[PDB]
Order: structure tokens, then sequence, then C-alpha cells
């Protein structure tokens, strides 16, 4: 009965991989502008976001 | 040093009925005049939203804060204002009652009501707009939504995959060209298409209830149908949307043509909000057909009523009813109504000249300009194909045409002219 004393206040965030998953990239951070052109929405489509991208760019 | 007219009076020379467009021109009337006649203005919105720059707001290259404007502002400060709508008006009398009671009597009376909007035109449409979440999305925002609020943007972003249905309604419509969006959507979705973002079973097809998508200028509406075709999207004409069920997502469409209703699954739904005549303008006798006002096309003045005007939206002139239209309407408005108030004659005629842009890609467009006669000027649908040409004058729009809105409501600047 263990999920009888899983306390659903943990249900505030959704972490995968690191990353909460309920995060409004869309009104903060680089994503948020909607006129980025097809390299830029490329780009953030392969890493999902910008937290990521930032940390790779830095060692590139 | 001049102190302000005014408001609590029961007559006046010179009556404004109108913000977005009667309030540009009583600050171009009154210094012009150097402020020899006391004026009023009657507007009904407290909020005039700049559709003009609406692809940008939805692109968010402008802020919220430089879309919204106040009517207020708009009309100078020695002019008074009044947030009260216009119950009937007089022509005979030469009187308008508002929606309070009282009489106010006038010498001259221009009309700026434009089009107003009908959300109700569509059943549970604007219910379905309001919501933070569902995929149905509108040409204007609603006044209840905080800055915190941007739905408006999702509507190309989140679009992972179902059915796409961009509607027009009937004309007479608001915001005809400036609010065709399904150039830059289908660019940034094409996008979408090659990285798998969006699902390859996806339908988008545009829904008009009318025949063309311009009017009056055909010149630029068999390059809209012309690059429609090009890129692929599909076209339904004498189709309106009536009913949009925010449940299971269907939308109820119906043929004018043939009168034939359907029920269609949506996942994202654009519809320019349906406009609506106003009652009042048919029971005073001035609109004529449609709903538009009757007025000359050169002056600008009314048949019958010669000291009643109008000009923006509500009146019926053969050209698409812009913005930049309204900048040389106000010119003729603000000169017709100086000779009327001093008996001369009226040498100020609307060429019946229009400007807007089309936006022909995700930071490229075409201006669309064009006389009375549907013949266009030099910018008539140049650099449509893209490039640095196009790409210049999108970014001069974008960036910098919100910002001089401010200016215009102040009077810091003037038309173009
Ligand atoms: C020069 C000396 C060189 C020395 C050696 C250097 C070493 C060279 C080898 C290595 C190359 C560099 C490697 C860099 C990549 C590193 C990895 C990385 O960082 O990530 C990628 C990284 C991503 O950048 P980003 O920051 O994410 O992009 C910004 C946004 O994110 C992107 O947002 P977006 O995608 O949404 O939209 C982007 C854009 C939309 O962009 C587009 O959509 C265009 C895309 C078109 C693609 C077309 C493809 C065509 C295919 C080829 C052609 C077809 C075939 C042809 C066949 C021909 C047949 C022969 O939209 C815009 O609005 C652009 C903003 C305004 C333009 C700003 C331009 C600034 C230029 C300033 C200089 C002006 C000089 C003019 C002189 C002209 C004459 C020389 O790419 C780069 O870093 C590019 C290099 C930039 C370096 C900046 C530092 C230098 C500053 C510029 C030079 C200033 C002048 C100096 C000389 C002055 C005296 C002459
Ligand atoms: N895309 C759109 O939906 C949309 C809507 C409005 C304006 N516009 C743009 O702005 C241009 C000019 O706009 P406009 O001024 O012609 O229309 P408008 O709706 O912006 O102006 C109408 C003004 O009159 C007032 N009004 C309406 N009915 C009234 C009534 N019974 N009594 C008193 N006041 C009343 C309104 O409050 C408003 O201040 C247009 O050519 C267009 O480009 C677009």
């Amino acid at each position: 009965m263990w999920y009888k004393y899983f306390s659903k206040q943990s249900w505030n965030l959704r972490v995968w991989r690191k990353a909460n998953l309920k995060y409004n990239q869309d009104d903060f951070g680089m994503t948020q502008p909607k006129y980025i052109a097809r390299f830029g929405d490329f780009r953030f489509r392969l890493v999902r976001t910008e937290g990521a991208l930032r940390g790779c760019m830095f060692f590139v | 040093k001049r102190k302000k007219t005014s408001g609590d009076l029961d007559n006046y020379d010179v009556l404004f009925v109108g913000a977005n467009l009667g309030g540009i021109c009583s600050n171009h009337f009154d210094k012009d005049t150097h402020g020899k006649y006391k004026c009023f203005v009657s507007f009904d919105q407290p909020i005039n939203q700049i559709y003009s720059v609406r692809i940008p707001y939805e692109q968010q290259r402008v802020r919220k804060s430089e879309y919204i404007h106040f009517s207020k502002k708009s009309i100078n400060q020695f002019t008074p204002s009044e947030m009260l709508a216009v119950k009937e008006i007089l022509p005979e009398q030469n009187a308008v009652v508002l929606s309070s009671g009282r009489r106010i009597g006038y010498n001259q009376l221009v009309l700026a009501t434009g089009l107003k909007h009908d959300f109700s035109q569509i059943k549970g449409f604007y219910e379905a707009l309001e919501h933070p979440e569902h995929p149905v999305y509108a040409n204007r925002d609603p006044e209840t939504w905080r800055s915190a609020q941007h739905k408006y943007s999702k509507y190309i972003s989140n679009f992972k995959s179902g059915d796409g249905y961009f509607c027009i309604p009937e004309y007479p419509y608001a915001g005809e060209v400036e609010c065709f969006n399904f150039f830059v959507s289908d660019e940034v979705w094409k996008w979408a298409q090659h990285h798998g973002a969006l699902s390859p079973k996806h339908t988008f097809t545009i829904v008009n209830a009318n025949e063309k998508f311009v009017h009056y200028c055909d010149s630029a509406d068999a390059f809209i149908k012309e690059r429609l075709e090009k890129r692929g999207i599909r076209v339904e004409y004498n189709t309106k949307l009536l009913e949009v069920h925010q449940d299971g997502q269907k939308a109820t469409f119906i043929n004018t043509k043939t009168g034939e209703k359907s029920v269609r699954d949506y996942n994202n739904l654009y519809s320019i909000v349906p406009s609506k005549r106003q009652e009042f303008l048919d029971k005073a006798g001035l609109t004529n057909g449609n709903g538009l006002l009757n007025v000359d096309h050169q002056t600008l003045q009314h048949k019958k009523y010669k000291n009643i005007f109008g000009l923006g939206d509500a009146a019926d002139l053969p050209t698409t009813k812009t913005f930049w239209a309204g900048w040389y309407q106000i010119a003729v408005v603000r000169n017709n109504v100086k000779r009327n108030l001093q008996g001369q004659t009226l040498n100020a005629h609307y060429d019946g000249f229009s400007k807007v842009p089309l936006f022909t890609g995700h930071q490229t467009l075409t201006y669309v300009a064009h006389s009375y006669g549907g013949v266009g000027n030099w910018q008539h649908l140049k650099h449509n194909n893209g490039g640095i040409l196009a790409w210049m004058r999108y970014r001069s729009w974008a960036k910098g045409m919100a910002k001089k809105f401010q200016d215009f409501y102040n009077g810091a600047r003037l038309g173009p002219p």
C-alpha cells in the first residue's frame, strides 16, 4: 500500500531527464519569441530546451 | 493658456462618433482650425487594438502594451469625451440621443462607428476563444485576458496535428488583408513537417464564406489565389463557420450557396471575427443594402443630410477598408467639415487609396496598394516572391510600426503626407 502513503504534493513537477516538463517555455526564455526562423526552430527542436543548448554552446 | 472645452452642453457644432478614426480626425481637425470650434466625441469601447500589427503581434515582435491602446488616448485633452454609445440619431432634427438618454445637438456629424464585431454570430465561439487551452483562435483578443495570457501566439506553434481551419466571415468584415496569416503559418508549418513536429496526416483548408479574398482589388485577389495554389493550400468558398462545439471539438460549417451544413472535427481553428450592421443606422435611414453608410465616393459626404459625413469601415467605398485608407479619409473629412462650417464649397476629393501589407512569408511581405478603380501604384504587389527587399520592408513594419501608433493617437506624427 505504498501509494496510500504517497504524497501527491510532489506532483507540482514532472521531472524527466533532470528537466521539469511543466515549464512555460512559450512565455519565458529563448524559446519565447515566436518569430524564430528555420535554423533556430530546428535547433530548439533537437534539444527541446534552452538550458541544454546553452550548456553545450558553453564548451563549443 | 487655453481652457478645456466643456462636455456638459446641450449642443455642439461638430460631433465625432468613434475613437479609432473618429479621434484622430478630431485631433487633426482642431489643430487645423486652432480650436475655433467645440466638438464632442462619443465612443463605445474603452480599448482600441492595433489590428494593423496583428500578425507581428502573433509572432511576438510586438509587446502587448504596444498592441493595446485606450480610446481616451486618441482624443486630445481640449475636447471632452464619454464612453456611451448612441441609442438613436435624428438627422432631420440635427440631434443625437445617447444610450443614457440625453439629447445632444450638432451642426456637423462625423460617423466613424466602423464594423462592430459580433461574437454571437457563431455559437460558443467566444467562450472557446477565451479558454486558455482550447485550440480555437480568433483575430482579436478578449478583454478578460490579463497581461500574462499569450494564447494568441500559440496558433501557429501548437499545431502538432489534426484538422486546421481558417474561417473568413461574410463580407463586409474588418481586417480583410491585414489579418491574413495563412501565408506565414504555411511556411512555419512546412518546417514542422520536415523534422516531424507536425504530423504527416494533418489537414489545413481556408473556409471562405465569400467568393473572393479581396473584393475591391482584383489584382491582389488574383495574386492570393495564385499563390495559394502554388503553396498547395486548399480553399472552400461559399462556406461560413456557424457553430463551435467546445466539448468534442466539432465545427458546424454551412455552404451558403446550396444551404447545406456539415459537421467537421477540428484541432486548430482560426476565424476572423464577423461584423454586424448596427440597427440604429438603418432606423435613421443612413445605410444602404449591406448596412454601410451611403456617402459620396469623392467628398465622403452623405447623399442626403449634407451635414452628416462618414469614414473608415462604416462607409461604403469601393476600396479596401484598411487603416492607411483612413489616413486619407480624415484629411478629406476634416476639410469638408471645415468648409460646411463656413458654407464654402468642397474641394477635397478622396481618390480611394488604401495600403495594407500582405505577409507572404515568415519574415517577408508585399504591399497591397490600389486606387478606387482597383489600379495599383508602384508598390502594388512588388517584391512578392521574397528576398532582401521584401525582408527589409517586413522589419520596418514589424519592429517599427507599433511604436508609431503612440504618436498617431497623441498627435506627434500625422499621416504619411
Ligand atoms: C569574416 C572573417 C572570417 C574569419 C574566419 C572566421 C572562421 C570562419 C570558419 C568558421 C565559420 C564560423 C562558425 C560559426 C558557428 C559556430 C557554432 C555556433 O555558434 O552555432 C551556430 C551559430 C548560430 O548563430 P545564432 O546566434 O544562433 O543566430 C542568431 C539567431 O539564433 C538566429 O535566429 P533565426 O534563425 O530565427 O533568424 C536568423 C535570420 C534569418 O536568416 C536566414 O533565414 C537566412 C538563411 C538563408 C540560407 C540560404 C542557404 C543558401 C545555401 C547556399 C547557397 C545555395 C547554392 C548557391 C550555388 C552558387 C553556385 C556557385 O533572421 C534575422 O533577422 C537576422 C538578424 C539580422 C541580420 C544580422 C546580420 C549581422 C551581419 C553583420 C555583418 C554585416 C556584413 C555585411 C557584409 C556583406 C558582404 C560581405 O552560427 C554563427 O555563429 C554564425 C557566425 C556568427 C559569428 C558572429 C561574430 C562575427 C560578427 C559578424 C561579422 C561582422 C563583420 C566583421 C568583418 C567586418 C569587416 C569586413
Ligand atoms: N481586423 C479588425 O477586426 C479591425 C477592427 C477595427 C479596426 N480595424 C482597423 O482599423 C481601421 C479603422 O478602424 P475603424 O475606426 O473604421 O473601426 P473601429 O471599430 O476601430 O472604430 C469604431 C469606434 O466607434 C465606436 N462605436 C461603434 N459603435 C458605436 C455606437 N453605436 N455608438 C458610439 N460609438 C460606437 C467604437 O467604440 C469605436 O471607438 C480599419 O480600416 C482596420 O484597418 C480592424
